[PDB]
């Protein structure tokens, strides 16, 4: 009933980062390869004639 | 003359006591108001009220 007669609660930010798991990953890198896909077709531009 | 003197003191006491009692009557409600105000303040200490609360 008097000013200051408190009992207190503390709270913590809990998430993927405060636990140090936001980049928890277990994958292994693939070996990458690329090839030249040939583009085709024609498109319609803004300019008039 | 002495009897008139006593009568005068009686009149003074009547007018006086008309007050005093009035002041207790008002101050009783004043007291209860202040008490409930204290209660509201205690409520205000709740650490988990919203701003509109």
């Amino acid at each position: 009933a008097n000013d200051g007669e408190t009992i207190d609660i503390d709270l913590k930010q809990i998430n993927s980062q405060t636990l140090g798991l936001d980049t928890l990953n277990v994958q292994q890198k693939y070996k990458v390869s690329d090839t030249a896909a040939t583009v085709t077709g024609y498109a319609d531009t803004t300019i008039a004639l | 003359q002495a009897q008139a003197q006593n009568s005068q003191y009686a009149l003074a006491r009547t007018f006086a006591t008309q007050k005093v009692s009035l002041e207790e009557s008002v101050l009783s409600q004043v007291t209860t108001a202040i008490q409930t105000a204290q209660e509201k303040i205690v409520y205000a200490g709740n650490g988990t009220l919203s701003d509109d609360d």
